[PDB]
């Protein structure tokens, strides 16, 4: 999504569109092409982990989605060209809210892995807009 | 192969990370594994059964109607057909008129009921 | 697995990122993909397959929307012609209507042409306009039967949300 | 209020109509083969051929009826599907619906059925034109060649599989499968002696085009080891490969859909072929080239200028329309009209996936019905007067006036009165061409709608009017009910399809 | 799977039981059974003859009669003497083929290519990575023709 | 040809024969002297006498084939087990009865 | 579906087609009908086993063909490329590490 | 055939072409043997000149069997002779030889006309009567007829079972280097 809220609007939810720079589109497309392997693995890892300890009686039900975390790290590193951090927890202050949105939309709300890519891409876009 | 739960402990990871990597409640996990987050396998099976029945009814009624129409109106020239119909008893004429129309119209009515959603409960 | 075709032209390729030197005529299948097939073929390559499908549908609807704008202004001109005599029609039409007619002409509005020649930024702006209209009409629940498909359960929640929003807007002070 | 019921209705109807047709064909074939030893007509009142005839006719009609309902379902389905992705504005939700499989029949050729608007238009044209053509082949089928009563059901099955697959390999195979029945019909059913060489010409040109298409398909398959149209979204073709592919597919599909330099086979085949198969060939078969090209045109990114292809198509239109005056045979004149409008349709696909394809899609059906009507009129004249040459027959009016009235109304509809779909298609294509090329649009319009129209109208008016003085002892009777109803249905379809839903086109 | 016991009249049937469709093993590949005499001579194979090769010869003698009759069905313009001589020639040829098969079986047992009543001390572990035939054979007669499916 | 060790191993001098019994006995003894101590890379110097017997008993082509086969077996053992291989084969043969559908409107790429 | 039934169906239609092609009546020489189904059922049943067993050996063959392709590529390198940094490490692995014999 | 950190990955079989050649040879032999069985049913002395293809117009089995054999030889798509040429073009495109594709295309079109030219000569005024007589009656062979039935089945529907033949031929060809 590429709409920004309108401040001091007469009504509640009024938005205005914007177009990203050509560099941002190029960077996002190139990273998506070069790092789509991790993205597919997250979808497979997420489904596989529930298939093995979906019930609360399993021995490792407490761990949850922990191993897929590794994949979630790798993708992040790939999408950030290893220039910011080794884990998603080291994301700068900008894009931190979008990371929380991605985590909520990926695990707490087991949504189809179509909306979740939007939030990770939003993290990447925010980092790109902030830094250079 | 290396994505497993052996040698995994909550001691290494900090609580917040665990909080963002923990399973949801039982209902969400069940809907995820069953792939029933929006629609259920019962919905799907009922829809398949209804489609089967609708196709079979429509095809059977259409073929019956066209066969009876052809075999009732293909007996000869206009005068021969008029003589045959005049010789026919009243119930026979009534049948050979009505029932092809009944079959074809019922097929069309079933199709129209198929394309219209009138079961929606947000009326009033 | 994707493959490739053997190349013929002899030309040096300099990869400063990987710090290597290759030749176009000696590229294998993988090197051809990252050196010769890396160009973009979409308005928005940064979107996924689903996202670009939504973008393409929105762009088509936006072109139809601008065409509808032109049709509406034409019908307004016809109504003005019928309702207003020629003794004053030109001046009234010259007020605020002629400018709008010229605003929706051949380059701005595709009209009856095969294709609207737009850059990727123009397509993005048209899609953003359509999405702004959608967000305006969605928050009031105006698009249930005409431009949407909700279940019965979602209709009640939407009605409650719209009722609460309408109450909130009414009790605000005027600007 | 769109729900899952309509989705499953549409899918089930699509698959089950095919299985209905296939089971009809299998049962009729078994009855034909196992009833007698030789499988030729018994020439008596109780011949199996009678039954077979009815069966075939029956099935096509019934399948067509089912198809109509099926077609309607798809429309609604497609409409709502678009909506289901247009209104999904919330960033958290996404349309993720996964369907099940029917438990009664298997997926034919282990493939998932996918359908589009133009494919179903092609299927409808196949149904209607096949019905008309099989109705126009009763007298040709007799002792020792009755088997070819089965040809149109086979055509329907092949075209169904052609239009209901996302497999590019099965797509090409279904396109290739159409040649043997056509050659067999021309070889064994045509009464004219010159049809023996005409079938050879048909085969050799159509197979050269198929060879070009085969080279392009092998190129695509070998470079990208895949058979799905979807996977082509994730692979890029270089400039050289794209140019080679576009040239190969354009030339190969223009061999069948006759482009300017390759229509000798079409002229010979129409002049020598039986009337019913001529109806099928102009009405439907050539359209098979428009569909496939479109698919292969839309799945690949081409960075070439389409001026050469546009010029070739326009040269085809001009050359065909300039030759209409000097034709005395009516069937050859109808063939040249077919050539000009086929080239006009083929022009509309020279801009990629732009809005130019809608006019071409509509004008394909328009030409299908117009060509079917014109060839049926030529067949009626030939069976009445035993000739189809202007120097031998004229004054078709004043004796059998219904045929002359049909000729005049056909001329009106071909001229394109603004009430029909011919005018709509002309408006679409000419608006786009005028914006793309004003002088080209004017030249094409003047050459097609004036000079060719004048030649066509002269050759057809001279046959309708005059005094039939020569052989009054052998003058024929007027139209039968079958011919009258067929002509009326062609007119009705044109006029009423001028009222189709505007969501499409 | 289980193979027919050697040194018995049904041992020759083990010629029809195979583990893979290969004609021959690789140059350095170990034979399935321990080797008795790798570089055998002509009399070494003859001395290794036992009931299995004689059973092969007996089977050739049994099956040669219908085959010789079937060949003899093609004779015309013949006398009794020529017919009897030709039948004898065909039957003797079938006997010779049976003897050749017995010689090959004895040679195979000497080399260890077929079951010779010995087992390797160490089993060559094999991972059944690609498996298209296990369940098909277990639901069929072909489980008899396969060794260690 | 000209590149395969398999076809070169079949090339021999005139009057050259192989004693397969002795060679395989020595190879089995050497591989049982090994495989008791397990290493990622086989060290023959840890089994000197069996190594010498193996070198003096088997031809160079046979030894090359044996080392290639041993390397392949060691690579396969570290990755697969009998039970998971059986389960994977059963699952693949079970899904072979079904069809493959396109993944329309993907997300990954 | 079952291959045994498919073969039996194949033999039944083959005999009927042969009767039609020879212009002899059906119902003639009836004992050939069960014989054709039995022969055809066994024939296609064995072929089903053979095609499956050929896939297994073909897959195992490609593992050996995997090794041949790598060594063929290194031996087909143009002279001077063997010690080039693009292939130096891979070449040394086969020349040194694979000298384990 | 790429390398990543001294690990080689190849997606090419390297033995597909030999199997393709074997398939082409076998398919040609099958079609040739079909047409020669059709010839061997009949009286051999009648077929001397090319125009005497008309002699094959005797009864529906012989006529249609040879028409389809000729079409298969010409490379007509549905039949068996088309598959070998299609796979040859596919392998040539895989090996990136466009000049070879062009020359094979020229050869294929000229040979196709060379084959289908004889379909014109099959037209005959009356039935040919090309059968040998024995016991006062024509001698119609049943065994050759059944062989032609099987060959006709595999000519018409061989494209459905071509995968198994390709599997077997690639399995045989994989032994060439090993
Ligand atoms: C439980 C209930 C469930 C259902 C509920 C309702 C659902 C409804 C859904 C919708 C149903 C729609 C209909 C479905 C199809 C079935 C209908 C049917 O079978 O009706 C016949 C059937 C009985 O028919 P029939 O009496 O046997 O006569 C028909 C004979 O087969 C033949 O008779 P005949 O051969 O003895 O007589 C011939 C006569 C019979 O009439 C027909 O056959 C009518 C059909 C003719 C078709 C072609 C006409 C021309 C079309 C032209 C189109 C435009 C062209 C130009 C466009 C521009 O034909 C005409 O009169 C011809 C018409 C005149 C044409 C003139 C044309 C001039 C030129 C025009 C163009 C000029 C410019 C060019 O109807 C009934 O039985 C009714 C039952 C009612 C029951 C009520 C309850 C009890
Ligand atoms: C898909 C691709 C893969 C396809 C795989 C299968 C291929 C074969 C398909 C046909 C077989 C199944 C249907 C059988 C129909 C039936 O009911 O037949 C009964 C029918 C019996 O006739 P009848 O009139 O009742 O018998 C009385 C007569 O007086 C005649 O009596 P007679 O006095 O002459 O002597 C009696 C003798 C008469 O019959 C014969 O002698 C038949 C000889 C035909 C040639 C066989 C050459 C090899 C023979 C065996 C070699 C030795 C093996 C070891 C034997 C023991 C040694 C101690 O036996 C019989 O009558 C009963 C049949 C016993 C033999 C059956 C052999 C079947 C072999 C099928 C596979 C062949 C190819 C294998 C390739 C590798 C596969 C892994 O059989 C025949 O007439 C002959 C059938 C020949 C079948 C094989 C060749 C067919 C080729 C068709 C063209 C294919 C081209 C395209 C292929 C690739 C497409 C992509
Ligand atoms: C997928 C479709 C591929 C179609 C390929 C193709 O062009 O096949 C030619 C083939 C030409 O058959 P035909 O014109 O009946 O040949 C007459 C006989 O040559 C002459 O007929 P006849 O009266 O002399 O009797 C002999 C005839 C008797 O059998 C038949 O007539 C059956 C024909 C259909 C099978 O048997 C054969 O010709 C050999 C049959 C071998 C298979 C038997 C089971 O066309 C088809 O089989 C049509 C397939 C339609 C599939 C629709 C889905
Ligand atoms: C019915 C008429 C039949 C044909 C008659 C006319 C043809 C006669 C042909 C030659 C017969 C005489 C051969 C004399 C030499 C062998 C004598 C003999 O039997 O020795 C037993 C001995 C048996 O002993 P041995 O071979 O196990 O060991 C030798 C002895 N020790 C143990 C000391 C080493 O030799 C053989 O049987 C050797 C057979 C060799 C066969 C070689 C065939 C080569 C074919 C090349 C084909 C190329 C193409
Ligand atoms: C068992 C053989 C089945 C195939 C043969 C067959 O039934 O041919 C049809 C034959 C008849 O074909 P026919 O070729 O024998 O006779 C010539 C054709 N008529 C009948 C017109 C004279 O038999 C039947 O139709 C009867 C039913 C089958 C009876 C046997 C069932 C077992
Ligand atoms: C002249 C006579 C009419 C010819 C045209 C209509 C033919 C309709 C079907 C008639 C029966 C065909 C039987 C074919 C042989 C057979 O056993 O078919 C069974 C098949 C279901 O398959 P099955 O064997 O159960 O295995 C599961 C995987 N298919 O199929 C079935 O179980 C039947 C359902 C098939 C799918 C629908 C086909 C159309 C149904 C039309 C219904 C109304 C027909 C009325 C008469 C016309
Ligand atoms: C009622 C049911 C009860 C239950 C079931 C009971 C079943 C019992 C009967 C079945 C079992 C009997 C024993 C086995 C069958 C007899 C042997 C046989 O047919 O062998 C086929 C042959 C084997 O060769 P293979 O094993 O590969 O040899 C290599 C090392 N052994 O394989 C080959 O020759 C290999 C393939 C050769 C090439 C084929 C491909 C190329 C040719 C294709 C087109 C052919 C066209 C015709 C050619 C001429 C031949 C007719
Ligand atoms: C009939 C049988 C046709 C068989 C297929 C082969 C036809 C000839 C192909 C020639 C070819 O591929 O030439 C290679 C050449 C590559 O051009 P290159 O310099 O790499 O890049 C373009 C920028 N100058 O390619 C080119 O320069 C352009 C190739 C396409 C030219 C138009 C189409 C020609 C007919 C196909």
């Amino acid at each position: 999504m590429f709409l920004n809220p309108v401040k001091d609007s007469e009504f509640d939810d009024e938005v205005k569109g914007f177009v990203p720079s050509e560099g941002e589109v190029r960077f996002v497309a190139n990273k998506n092409k070069e790092c789509g392997y991790y993205l597919q693995g997250i979808e497979q890892c997420r489904r596989k982990m529930v298939q093995l300890a979906g019930d609360s009686s399993s021995q490792f039900h407490s761990l949850g989605f922990l191993p897929c975390k590794r994949l979630v790290d790798a993708h992040y590193r790939c999408m950030t060209d290893d220039k910011f951090g080794s884990t998603i927890e080291e994301v700068p202050e900008i894009g931190l809210d979008s990371a929380q949105k991605f985590f909520d939309c990926t695990f707490q709300q087991l949504k189809p892995m179509q909306s979740c890519r939007r939030f990770f891409d939003q993290v990447v876009r925010d980092v790109y807009r902030a830094n250079g | 192969m290396n994505i497993a739960w052996k040698e995994l402990e909550n001691d290494a990871f900090k609580a917040k990370d665990i909080a963002k990597f923990s399973f949801s409640n039982a209902s969400n996990l069940a809907n995820f594994v069953a792939e029933s987050q929006a629609l259920a396998t019962n919905h799907f099976n009922t829809a398949l059964n209804n489609g089967f029945n609708v196709f079979f009814a429509v095809a059977g009624l259409l073929v019956v109607g066209v066969l009876v129409y052809i075999f009732f109106n293909s007996v000869g020239g206009m005068i021969i057909r008029s003589r045959i119909k005049a010789a026919q008893p009243n119930p026979n004429q009534v049948k050979v008129l009505v029932m092809p129309f009944v079959a074809l119209g019922v097929s069309l009515v079933i199709s129209r009921a198929g394309i219209n959603g009138d079961d929606f409960g947000y009326k009033g | 697995a994707f493959g490739g075709f053997r190349q013929t032209d002899n030309s040096l390729i300099i990869d400063d990122r990987r710090k290597i030197i290759l030749n176009t005529r000696s590229l294998n299948d993988f090197q051809q993909k990252i050196y010769l097939r890396n160009f973009f073929t979409n308005y928005r390559p940064d979107l996924s397959s689903y996202d670009y499908f939504a973008f393409k549908e929105k762009l088509r609807i936006g072109e139809l929307f601008l065409n509808e704008y032109r049709k509406r202004i034409n019908n307004e001109v016809r109504r003005a012609a019928i309702l207003t005599p020629t003794s004053s029609l030109r001046e009234k039409m010259n007020h605020k209507i002629a400018d709008q007619i010229l605003d929706l002409s051949s380059p701005h509005v595709r009209g009856a042409h095969f294709q609207a020649v737009r850059s990727w930024t123009d397509a993005s702006k048209i899609v953003n306009y359509v999405e702004e209209k959608q967000t305006k009409i969605n928050k009031y629940g105006l698009q249930f039967p005409l431009l949407g498909n909700m279940t019965e359960e979602q209709c009640a929640s939407k009605e409650d949300e719209v009722y609460q929003r309408l109450l909130k807007e009414m009790q605000k002070p005027p600007k | 209020m769109f729900n899952l019921n309509t989705i499953y209705l549409s899918r089930i109807f699509i698959e089950f109509n095919f299985y209905f047709l296939f089971f009809l064909f299998l049962i009729s074939s078994i009855i034909f083969y196992f009833s007698k030893i030789i499988s030729i007509q018994n020439l008596n009142q109780n011949s199996v051929f009678n039954f077979l005839k009815l069966a075939n006719i029956f099935g096509i009609l019934i399948s067509f009826f089912i198809h109509i309902i099926s077609f309607w379902f798809y429309c609604i389905y497609s409409y709502n599907l678009s909506l289901n992705i247009f209104s999904d504005i919330n960033l958290y939700n996404s349309n993720s619906i996964e369907l099940l499989n029917n438990s009664l029949l298997p997926n034919y050729f282990k493939s998932n059925i996918t359908i589009d608007f133009f494919g179903l238009i092609l299927l409808t044209l196949a149904y209607i034109v096949g019905f008309v053509s099989i109705l126009a082949l009763d007298t040709r089928l007799y002792w020792k060649n009755i088997k070819y009563i089965f040809s149109f059901t086979i055509f329907l099955l092949i075209v169904y599989v052609y239009v209901t697959v996302s497999n590019i390999l099965l797509f090409f195979m279904c396109y290739e499968l159409l040649l043997i029945p056509s050659f067999l019909i021309v070889y064994f059913v045509s009464p004219s002696r010159r049809a023996i060489q005409a079938s050879l010409y048909f085969v050799i040109w159509t197979q050269l085009g198929s060879l070009l298409v085969l080279i392009a398909i092998s190129y695509i398959i070998s470079i990208t080891n895949t058979y799905e149209f979807n996977d082509l979204k994730y692979f890029n073709f270089t400039n050289s490969e794209s140019t080679i592919i576009i040239f190969l597919i354009f030339l190969g599909f223009g061999f069948k859909a006759p482009i300017w330099p390759f229509h000798y086979w079409l002229t010979k085949t129409h002049v020598e072929a039986p009337s019913g198969f001529s109806i099928y060939l102009s009405g439907f078969l050539v359209k098979t080239a428009l569909y496939g090209f479109y698919k292969f045109n839309t799945s690949i990114f081409i960075d070439i200028d389409s001026s050469i292809f546009i010029a070739i198509c326009i040269m085809g239109v001009v050359d065909s329309s300039l030759k209409m005056w000097g034709q005395t045979d009516l069937k050859k004149l109808v063939a040249y009209g077919t050539i000009q409008e086929m080239n006009i349709i083929y022009l509309a696909f020279c801009w990629g996936d732009s809005c130019a394809i809608l006019g071409g899609i509509l004008f394909s059906a328009t030409h299908a019905f117009l060509s079917a009507l014109m060839f049926f009129l030529v067949d009626c004249i030939y069976r009445r007067y035993h000739t189809r040459s202007l120097v031998e027959v004229n004054g078709i009016l004043h004796i059998t006036p219904n045929l002359g009235l049909s000729i005049l109304f056909m001329l009106v509809f071909f001229s394109g009165i603004p009430g029909t779909i011919k005018f709509i298609s002309e408006f679409y294509i000419f608006s786009g061409l005028l914006e793309a090329s004003p002088f080209i649009c004017f030249i094409l319009m003047l050459v097609a709608n004036v000079l060719g129209l004048i030649g066509f109208s002269k050759s057809w008016f001279n046959a309708t009017f005059g005094m039939p003085k020569k052989n009054t002892k052998y003058l024929p009777m007027d139209l039968s009910f079958k011919e009258s109803y067929i002509i009326l249905y062609c007119f009705f379809f044109l006029f009423i399809f001028s009222y189709f839903s505007s969501i499409f086109f | 799977s289980q193979t027919f016991a050697h040194d018995s009249f049904l041992g020759g049937l083990n010629l029809f039981k195979r583990r893979d469709p290969r004609f021959v093993l690789d140059q350095g590949e170990r034979p399935p059974y321990p080797i008795i005499n790798s570089n055998s001579s002509f009399v070494d194979v003859l001395s290794n003859f036992n009931k299995a090769d004689f059973g092969l010869v007996l089977f050739s003698a049994a099956i040669g009669f219908p085959l010789s009759r079937w060949v003899l069905k093609g004779l015309t313009f013949s006398s009794l003497n020529y017919r009897r001589g030709l039948f004898s020639s065909v039957y003797g040829g079938v006997i010779l083929w049976g003897l050749v098969l017995g010689f090959n079986n004895s040679y195979y047992r000497l080399n260890g290519f077929v079951d010779n009543g010995l087992v390797w001390k160490r089993k060559e572990r094999k991972l059944n990575k690609y498996d298209f035939t296990s369940e098909f054979e277990d639901n069929s007669f072909f489980k008899k023709l396969r060794i260690r499916d | 040809m000209e590149f395969s060790n398999a076809l070169l191993s079949q090339t021999k001098l005139p009057g050259q024969q192989y004693d397969y019994k002795r060679c395989f006995q020595a190879s089995n003894t050497h591989f049982e002297c090994l495989d008791s101590i397990r290493d990622a890379y086989d060290n023959h110097h840890k089994c000197p006498q069996t190594y010498q017997a193996w070198q003096s008993s088997c031809d160079v082509g046979i030894r090359r084939y044996q080392m290639d086969n041993r390397e392949q077996q060691k690579k396969d053992q570290l990755l697969y087990s009998k039970e998971q291989l059986k389960n994977y084969n059963a699952a693949k043969n079970k899904e072979a009865y079904g069809i493959t559908a396109p993944k329309n409107l993907s997300f990954a790429f | 579906s079952s291959m045994l039934i498919w073969g039996a169906c194949f033999g039944l239609f083959t005999r009927a087609a042969a009767c039609k092609a020879s212009m002899i009546p059906l119902t003639t020489s009836p004992w050939k009908y069960p014989k054709y189904m039995i022969v055809s059922a066994v024939t296609f049943y064995y072929f089903d086993w053979y095609r499956r067993m050929a896939l297994e050996q073909l897959c195992y063959n490609e593992e050996k063909l995997e090794r041949y392709q790598i060594r063929a590529k290194l031996q087909s390198l143009k002279i001077g490329e063997e010690l080039s940094d693009a292939y130096r490490e891979s070449f040394f692995e086969h020349a040194v590490q694979k000298n384990n014999i | 055939m790429s390398i990543f950190s001294n690990i080689w990955i190849n997606n090419d079989l390297n033995s597909y072409g030999l199997s393709i050649l074997l398939l082409n040879i076998i398919n040609y032999l099958i079609v040739f043997m079909l047409i020669l069985s059709v010839i061997l049913l009949t009286n051999l002395s009648k077929f001397k000149s090319l125009n005497q293809f008309k002699e094959f117009n005797s009864y529906n089995f012989i006529l249609y069997s040879l028409i389809f054999s000729l079409l298969s030889m010409a490379g007509i798509p549905p039949l068996l002779g088309f598959t070998g040429k299609f796979l040859a073009i596919l392998y040539s495109s895989f090996k990136s030889q466009y000049l070879l594709i062009l020359f094979m295309t020229i050869l294929n079109i000229f040979g196709m006309y060379f084959y289908i030219q004889n379909l014109r000569f099959v037209v005959k005024k009356n039935k040919s009567s090309i059968l040998n007589y024995k016991n006062y009656y024509v001698n119609i062979n049943y065994s050759i007829t059944l062989n032609i039935i099987l060959l006709n089945f595999f000519n018409f529907f061989g494209i459905l079972f071509l995968s198994d033949l390709i599997i077997i031929l690639n399995y045989i060809s994989s032994y060439i280097y090993i």
